[PDB]
C-alpha cells in the first residue's frame, strides 16, 4: 500500500530501536540477576517490563514482515495465533507492570515508615504472578479474532471475517481500551499527588515524572485510536476512513515499538546504583 | 605519684625483655623457607587437587 | 531428593525450618529503628532517655538499650557505657542505624568547641558518611538565663558573634528576647554549616531547641526519622 | 528426658485405639518421633515417623491405611490413632526420640511402652542365644541384603541393647560411633555388608537380647535377635 | 624522678635496637630470591552460604573441616555445614553487637562476646536437645575483640580495655591477667601447642605472652597504625600482623625482628583479616576494599585475588587440613574458595 | 615506632612570641593530618589547631584565632606552630598528635586521656 522508500525507513527504524531495546533490557536483566543488592522490590517489577518488551521485540520481525512484504503466510494457522498472543499478553503485562510501579512509588513515598512496615517482596512476586496471570487471560480471547485468511497463493494473519461479522471486534476493542484508561489514570493521579508531596530542589524528579506520564500518553493514546479506526474501517460505508486508518495504524505501531526501547531507559537512568554496577560489569 | 609507677614498671619491663638470646635473620629465614618446602605437596592451596579428591567440588 | 539418603533429606529439612525462623526474625528486623544516641556528661541525654521512657544488669555494662513507640512505631535507642575513651573502633558498629541523636548542652560556652569537634568527627567518618544526624541543642532555659544576665559573653570564645545579625526571616518563640534568639541562631548556625560544608547529599543534619521540661522530643525524633526513610526510598526507587 | 505412654488394653478385633506419648525434659518440637512395636515373645518392628516439622509422615507397609501419626507439639503430645485393629496388631507400643542435622545420635530415648491386646532391605542375625560368663569377650554379627554404604561415606547400621523388662537402649549409631552414657567396652565394625559387634569384658548388666536395624531407606528394618545368657 | 626513669628506658630501647640490628645479618628477600615463585593462584566461589540479616564480624572453624559459626550484628550465630550449604543450628544472642566467635576444639562448646564487656559460652551437645547458655563471663570493662578456647574449661579473651584475661570456665573467674598494651587490643593468636600467644592492639605494637606464667615475652612494634588481624604461621616461630596502614608484617619469635613487608602502592585501605596456609607458602589477608588478596610469603608478591564480596571483608579462615579459605564479609555472605 | 618530639617553650612575657616544632619518626609525615592539642592546669586536653597533608587546609579554634599559625614541612617531617601575642590564658602544655589512619579527614581520639599517637609535649609558661 505504502510507498517502498517509506516502508524502508520505517524498516530501519525499527530495527534501530530493536537493537536498542535488546541492549537495554539484556543489561537490565544481567545487572539485576548479577548483583545481589540491586535485587529490590522495584527492580522485580523492571526485570519482568524487560522480559516482556524482550519478548515484544522477538516478535517484532514477523509484524515487519506483514507489513512489509504482504508475503503469504505459510508459516500455518498455529503460529498465527499464538504471534500475536504472545505479542497481546506482553503489552497488558507491561501496562499493568507500569501501574504497579506507580502505585508502589505513590505508597513508598506519600506514607514512608507505613509502607516499610507493610511492604514485602513475598506480596511482590504474588502480584507479579496475578498480573502475569491477567495478561494471560485478557490476551485470550485472541485465539478466536486472528486466522489465517485466503484470497494458498496468497495468505495473511487477520482478524477472522466471522469475528468482525459477530461483533466480538468492538468487544476486543473497548477491553483493549481498558488497558489505556486505567493506567492513564493512575499514574496522572499518583505522579500528581507524589509531585504536590515533593514541591511543599526536586525539580528534577517531578519534571521526570512528568516526562514519564508524557511519553506513556504519547505512545499508548495513538495505539488505541489506531485500533478503533481499524475497527470502525470495516464498515461498507467508510471510504474517507480508511487512509486515516492506515497511517494512524503505521505510526501506532512505530510508536509501539518505541514504547519498549524507551521503557528501560525511563525507568532505570537515575538509579545511581544502576549506573555504578554498569562500570562495576566493565 | 602514678605516673612514676608506670614509669618504673615500664622500665622493668624494658630490663626483662632485653635480655634475650637472638639468633640471625638468615637461619630464621633458612628454617621458614625449609618448613615451606618440606610441607609443599600437602596444600590443596599451594597445589590444587583433582576433583574427585576435593571435597567442594 | 536424588542420591540422598533419609537422614540427608531430614537434615535438609530442618536447615528448611530454620531458615523460615530466620525469614519470621527478619520481618521484625526490618520493622524497628535503631538510633544511637550520643553526647557529653554535661549534655542531659540522661534526662533524655527517661523522657523517652514515658512512651515504654552487669555493673560493667557496655550498652544500654530502651525502647519506646510513636504511633506504632518502634524505636530502639542504644547508649554506650563502661567503654573508654577511644570511640575510633566501636563506633563502626553504628554504621546502619536510621539515624544518630547528638546532643548538646548549649548553655555553657566552655565546651562548645569540643562539642562541634565531635559533630566534625562524626560527620566526616568513613563509616558514618550515611547515617544522617539528629541534632538537639539541650538546656536552652540555661541559655536564655545565661545570656540575660550579661555576665558572660560568647565573643570571648567566638569571635565571630559580633560581626554576626539574626537573619530577617526568622520564626522567634513569643516572649522570646532578641539577645536569645540571636544566641540561639548562632548556636545553631555552627552545626549547621559544620554539616553543610560536606557530604550535605548523602546525609542531613537536623537540628532542634529542646529542654529538660520539653516532653516532644519523641514526635520530633518521628518525624526526623520519616524524612530520613523518606529520602532513602527517594533513592530506592529510582525517583532521587 | 522423659516419654511416657499411655492407652493400650482389651480390644476387640474390629475396634478403634488411640495411644498417647507424653513427653518432658527436652525440646519436643525440635525431634522427630517414631512408633516401635514388639510383639509378645517376638523382636522389634518399625510402624510410623512424623518429622520435626509435621511435613514429612512415613508408615509401615502393614499399617499404612489403617494408622495415622500426629503430635501436638504445645501439648507435648505424640499420638497414633490405630482402625481396623486385628489381632497381629498385639504388641507393646514404644515411643521413640530422633533428631537429625550432621553429627546427630537419632533413636537415643526410647519411652517406657504401652501394651495393646487385641482379641525391604533384610537383616539377618543368624545367632539367636549365646551362653557367656562375666569376664569374657563375646562377638554379635549381623547381615544385610543390600550394601548400608552410601556415597557420603557414611553405614547407617544401629545396635540396640534391651535388657530384661525394659525397653531398648541404643549402643552404636552408624556403625562405628558410642552412644553417649555407653561403656567404652562396647565396639562397632564391619564391612559395607556384614558387621560385627564386641563387648570386651562381660558383666551381669550386659545380659540380654542385641537387635540390628538399618537406617539408609524407609521402611527402617530390624534384625531377630541375638539374646546373651548366663 | 621521671626523667631519669624516662631516659634510662630510651637507653634500654635503644639498646634492644642495636641488638635487633646486630642480628640482622641478611633480609629474607635475598635468601629466598632464587626460590621459584608460586605462580598464579586461581580460586572459584564453591559454596555461598546466606541467611544472616546483617553483616558479619567472625567466623571460625570446626577441627573437622566442614562446620563453622558466624556473627551477625542481627544478634544471631549460625553453624553450617560447609559441604551441604546445611544450617545445622541458630544461636539468638541477648546483645546484638557480636563481634567474634569461637569454636571449642572438642566441638560441644562455642563462645561469642561484643560490646557488651561478656563472654558467654553455649553448651552445643546437651540432652534436651537445645542449645543453652552455659556461663557467661564477666570481668572486662571494655567490648569484647577475640576469644579463643584453649581447652572445654579454658579460654583467653582480649578486650577493648587493655587487658587481656585467661578464665576458668567452671568457675567464672580470671585465672590469669595481661596488662602490657596502652590501647585497644583487638586480635588474638593461639600457639599451636598453646603455651604462648600473641595479641595486637591499638598502639602499632604486638606483644608475646605466657599462658601459664601470664606475662609478656617479646613486643615487636613495627606497624604504623592500629592491627587489627593477627596469625600464626604454621610452624609457630613466626606471625604475620594486619594493620589499619595497607602493609602487612611478618615477624619473627626467636630473632625478634620483622621479616618482610607485604605492601603495594595502588592499596591504600586497611587489612580486616589475616591468615596463612596449610604449607605457610601463601598468605591471605581481606581488605577494607572489597577483595581479598593472596600474597606469597617467602617473597613478597600477590599471587592471586579473591573479588567475590561486595562490602568490606571482615572474616577469614583456613581449614585445618588447607582444603577450602572461608571469606565473610559486611554484606552478611559467606564465601568458600577452592583451587583448581 | 611512632615517636612525636616537641621542642618550643619556655617562659614568655605576656604579649611575646614563640615557636613550636615537633619532629616525627616511625611514620610517613606526608600521609596523615596533623593537630595541636593542649591541656591547662586543672582543664582537660584542648584541641588547638589542625593541618591536613598538603596544608590546603587549616584549622584553628576561636580562642587561639588570628594570632597562631599551624604549618608543616613534609621534607624535613616537621610540624610548627607560631604563637604570636601571648596571653596568661595560654599556659598549657601543648602537645603534637597524630590522626589514627593516613588518607582520612577525621581524626578522632587526639584529646583522649591516653592517645598512642601523641608527643610528650612541651611546658608553654606566660
Ligand atoms: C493495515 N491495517 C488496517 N491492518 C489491516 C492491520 O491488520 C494492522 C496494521 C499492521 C499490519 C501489519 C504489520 C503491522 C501493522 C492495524 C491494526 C493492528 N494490527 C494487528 O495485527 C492486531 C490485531 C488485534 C489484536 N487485538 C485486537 C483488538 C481490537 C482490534 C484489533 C486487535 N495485533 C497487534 O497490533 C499486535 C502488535 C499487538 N500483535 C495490524
Amino acid at each position: 500500500l505504502f510507498p517502498a522508500p517509506l516502508l524502508a525507513g520505517v524498516t530501519a527504524t525499527c530495527v534501530a530501536l530493536f537493537v536498542v531495546g535488546i541492549a537495554g533490557n539484556l543489561l537490565t536483566m544481567l545487572v539485576v540477576s548479577r548483583f545481589r543488592e540491586l535485587r529490590t522490590t522495584t527492580n522485580l517489577y523492571l526485570s519482568s517490563m524487560a522480559f516482556s518488551d524482550l519478548l515484544i521485540f522477538l516478535c517484532m520481525p514477523l509484524d515487519l514482515v506483514r507489513l512489509w512484504q504482504y508475503r503469504p503466510w505459510n508459516f500455518g494457522d498455529l503460529l498465527c495465533k499464538l504471534f500475536q498472543f504472545v505479542s497481546e499478553s506482553c503489552t497488558y503485562a507491561t501496562v499493568l507492570t507500569i501501574t504497579a510501579l506507580s502505585v508502589e512509588r505513590y505508597f513508598a513515598i506519600c506514607f514512608p515508615l507505613r509502607a516499610k512496615v507493610v511492604v514485602t517482596k513475598g506480596r511482590v512476586k504474588l502480584v507479579i504472578f496475578v498480573i502475569w496471570a491477567v495478561a494471560f487471560c485478557s490476551a485470550g480471547p485472541i485465539f478466536v479474532l486472528v486466522g489465517v485468511e485466503h484470497e494458498w497463493d496468497t495468505n495473511e494473519c487477520r482478524p477472522t471475517e466471522f469475528a468482525v461479522r459477530s461483533g466480538l471486534l468492538t468487544v476486543m476493542v473497548w477491553v483493549s481500551s481498558i488497558f489505556f484508561f486505567l493506567p492513564v489514570f493512575c499514574l496522572t493521579v499518583l505522579y500528581s499527588l507524589i509531585g504536590r508531596k515533593l514541591w511543599r530542589n526536586h525539580k528534577q524528579t517531578v519534571k521526570m515524572l512528568a516526562v514519564v506520564v508524557f511519553a506513556f500518553i504519547l505512545c499508548w493514546l495513538p495505539f488505541h485510536v489506531g485500533r478503533y479506526l481499524f475497527s470502525k474501517s470495516f464498515e461498507p460505508g467508510s471510504l474517507e476512513i480508511a487512509q486515516i486508518s492506515q497511517y494512524c495504524n503505521l505510526v501506532s505501531f512505530v510508536l509501539f515499538y518505541l514504547s519498549a526501547a524507551i521503557n528501560p531507559i525511563l525507568y532505570n537512568i537515575m538509579s545511581k546504583k544502576y549506573r555504578v554496577a554498569v562500570f562495576r560489569l566493565l | 605519684t602514678a605516673s612514676i609507677a608506670q614509669a618504673r614498671k615500664l622500665v622493668e619491663q624494658l630490663k626483662m625483655e632485653a635480655n634475650i638470646d637472638r639468633i640471625k635473620v638468615s637461619k630464621a629465614a633458612a628454617d621458614l623457607m625449609a618448613y615451606c618446602e618440606a610441607h609443599a605437596k600437602e596444600d590443596p592451596l599451594l597445589t590444587p587437587v583433582p576433583a574427585s579428591e576435593n571435597p567442594f567440588r | 531428593g536424588c542420591t540422598l539418603s533419609a537422614e540427608d533429606k531430614a537434615a535438609v529439612e530442618r536447615s528448611k525450618m530454620i531458615e523460615k525462623q530466620l525469614q519470621k526474625d527478619k520481618q521484625v528486623y526490618r520493622r524497628t529503628l535503631r538510633l544511637l544516641l550520643l553526647g557529653a556528661d554535661n549534655s542531659g541525654k540522661s534526662t533524655i532517655v527517661k523522657q523517652m521512657r514515658i512512651y515504654h544488669r552487669v555493673k560493667t555494662s557496655g550498652i544500654f538499650e530502651t525502647k519506646f513507640q510513636v504511633d506504632k512505631v518502634n524505636f530502639h535507642m542504644f547508649d554506650v557505657g563502661a567503654q573508654r575513651d577511644e570511640r575510633r573502633k566501636w563506633i563502626q558498629c553504628f554504621n546502619d542505624v536510621t539515624a544518630i541523636i547528638f546532643v548538646v548542652d548549649s548553655s555553657d560556652y566552655n565546651r562548645l568547641q569540643e562539642a562541634l569537634n565531635d559533630f566534625k568527627s562524626i560527620w566526616n567518618n568513613r563509616w558514618l558518611r550515611t547515617i544522617s544526624v539528629i541534632l538537639f541543642l539541650n538546656k536552652q532555659d540555661l541559655l536564655a538565663e545565661k545570656v540575660l544576665a550579661g555576665k558572660s559573653k560568647i565573643e570571648d570564645y567566638f569571635p565571630e558573634f559580633a560581626r554576626y545579625t539574626t537573619p530577617e526571616d526568622a520564626t522567634p518563640e513569643p516572649g522570646e528576647d532578641p539577645r536569645v534568639t540571636r544566641a540561639k541562631y548562632f548556636i545553631r548556625k555552627e552545626f549547621v554549616d559544620i554539616s553543610t560544608a560536606s557530604g550535605d547529599g548523602r546525609h542531613i543534619c537536623y537540628p532542634h531547641f529542646t529542654c529538660s521540661v520539653d516532653t516532644e522530643n519523641a514526635r520530633r525524633i518521628f518525624n526526623d526519622c520519616k524524612d530520613i526513610i523518606l529520602q532513602m526510598n527517594l533513592r530506592e526507587y529510582n525517583l532521587v | 528426658v522423659q516419654l511416657v505412654e499411655s492407652g493400650g488394653g482389651l480390644v476387640q478385633p474390629g475396634g478403634s485405639r488411640k495411644l498417647s506419648c507424653s513427653a518432658s525434659g527436652f525440646a519436643f518440637s525440635s525431634f522427630g518421633m517414631h512408633w516401635v512395636r514388639q510383639a509378645p515373645e517376638k523382636g522389634l518392628e518399625w510402624v510410623a515417623y512424623i518429622s520435626s516439622g509435621s511435613g514429612t509422615i512415613y508408615y509401615a507397609d502393614t499399617v499404612k491405611g489403617r494408622f495415622t501419626i500426629s503430635r501436638d507439639d504445645p501439648k507435648n503430645t505424640l499420638f497414633l490413632q490405630m482402625t481396623s485393629l486385628r489381632s497381629e496388631d498385639t504388641a507393646m507400643y514404644y515411643c521413640v526420640r530422633s533428631i537429625y542435622y550432621y553429627g546427630s545420635s537419632p533413636f537415643d530415648f526410647w519411652g517406657q511402652g504401652t501394651t495393646l491386646t487385641v482379641s525391604d532391605i533384610v537383616m539377618t542375625q543368624a545367632t539367636s542365644s549365646v551362653p557367656v560368663t562375666p569376664g569374657e569377650s563375646v562377638s554379635i554379627s549381623c547381615r544385610s541384603s543390600k550394601s548400608l554404604l552410601h556415597s557420603n561415606g557414611n553405614t547407617y547400621l544401629y545396635w540396640f541393647l534391651q535388657r530384661p523388662g525394659q525397653s531398648p537402649q541404643l549402643l552404636i549409631y552408624r556403625m562405628s560411633n558410642l552412644a553417649s552414657g555407653v561403656p567404652d567396652r562396647f565396639s562397632g565394625s564391619g564391612s559395607g555388608t556384614a558387621f560385627t559387634l564386641t563387648i570386651s569384658r562381660l558383666e551381669a548388666e550386659d545380659v540380654g537380647v542385641y537387635y540390628c536395624m538399618q537406617h539408609l531407606e524407609y521402611p527402617l528394618t530390624f534384625g531377630a535377635g541375638t539374646k546373651l545368657e548366663l | 624522678e621521671l626523667d631519669q626513669l624516662r631516659q634510662e628506658a630510651e637507653q634500654l630501647k635503644n639498646q634492644i635496637r642495636d641488638a635487633r640490628k646486630a642480628c640482622a645479618d641478611a633480609t629474607l628477600s635475598q635468601i629466598t630470591n632464587n626460590i621459584d615463585p608460586v605462580g598464579r593462584i586461581q580460586m572459584r566461589t564453591r559454596r555461598t552460604l546466606r541467611g544472616h540479616l546483617a553483616k558479619i564480624y567472625a567466623m571460625h572453624w570446626g577441627t573437622d573441616s566442614r562446620l563453622l559459626v558466624s556473627a551477625s550484628q542481627d544478634g544471631k550465630l549460625i553453624i553450617w555445614d560447609s559441604y551441604t550449604t546445611n544450617k545445622v543450628h541458630a544461636i539468638p544472642l541477648r546483645s546484638s553487637w557480636v563481634m567474634t566467635c569461637a569454636y571449642a576444639p572438642s566441638g560441644n562448646y562455642v563462645a561469642c562476646g561484643g560490646l557488651d564487656n561478656i563472654c558467654s559460652i553455649y553448651n552445643l551437645k546437651t540432652r534436651e536437645g537445645n542449645v543453652r547458655v552455659s556461663r557467661e563471663l564477666a570481668g572486662h570493662t571494655g567490648y569484647l575483640s577475640c576469644c579463643r578456647f584453649l581447652d572445654d574449661n579454658q579460654i583467653v579473651t582480649s578486650s577493648g580495655d587493655t587487658t587481656c584475661a585467661l578464665w576458668d570456665i567452671e568457675t567464672g573467674q580470671q585465672t590469669t591477667t595481661f596488662t602490657g598494651h596502652t590501647g585497644d587490643v583487638m586480635s588474638l593468636s593461639l600457639a599451636p601447642d598453646t603455651r604462648l600467644f600473641v595479641s595486637g592492639a591499638c598502639d602499632a605494637s604486638a606483644k608475646l605472652w605466657d599462658v601459664r606464667e601470664g606475662m609478656c615475652r617479646q613486643t615487636f612494634t613495627g606497624h604504623e597504625s592500629d592491627i587489627n588481624a593477627i596469625c600464626f604461621f604454621p610452624n609457630g616461630n613466626a606471625f604475620a600482623t594486619g594493620s589499619d596502614d595497607a602493609t602487612c608484617r611478618l615477624f619473627d619469635l626467636r630473632a625478634d625482628q620483622e621479616l618482610m613487608t607485604y605492601s603495594h602502592d595502588n592499596i591504600i585501605c586497611g587489612i580486616t583479616s589475616v591468615s596463612f596456609s596449610k604449607s605457610g607458602r601463601l598468605l591471605l589477608a581481606g581488605y577494607d576494599d572489597f577483595n581479598c588478596n593472596v600474597w606469597d610469603a617467602l617473597k613478597a608478591d600477590r599471587a592471586g585475588v579473591l573479588a567475590g564480596h561486595d562490602n568490606r571483608v571482615s572474616c577469614l579462615g583456613v581449614t585445618d587440613d588447607g582444603m577450602a579459605v572461608a571469606t565473610g564479609s559486611w554484606d552478611s555472605f559467606l564465601k568458600i574458595w577452592n583451587g583448581s | 615506632q611512632v615517636q612525636l618530639q616537641e621542642s618550643g617553650g619556655g617562659l614568655v612575657q605576656p604579649g611575646g612570641s614563640l615557636r613550636l616544632s615537633c619532629a616525627a619518626s616511625g611514620f610517613t609525615f606526608s600521609n596523615y593530618k596533623m593537630n595541636w592539642v593542649r591541656q591547662a592546669p586543672g582543664k582537660g586536653l584542648e584541641w588547638v589547631s589542625d593541618i591536613s597533608q598538603s596544608g590546603a587546609s587549616i584549622s584553628y579554634t576561636g580562642s587561639v584565632k588570628g594570632r597562631f599559625t599551624i604549618s608543616r614541612d613534609n621534607a624535613k617531617n616537621t610540624l610548627y606552630l607560631q604563637m604570636n601575642s601571648l596571653k596568661p590564658e595560654d599556659t598549657a602544655v601543648y602537645y603534637c598528635a597524630r590522626c589514627p589512619a593516613p588518607f582520612t579527614r577525621d581524626c578522632f581520639d587526639v584529646t583522649s586521656t591516653t592517645y598512642a599517637y601523641r608527643g610528650q609535649g612541651t611546658q608553654v609558661t606566660v
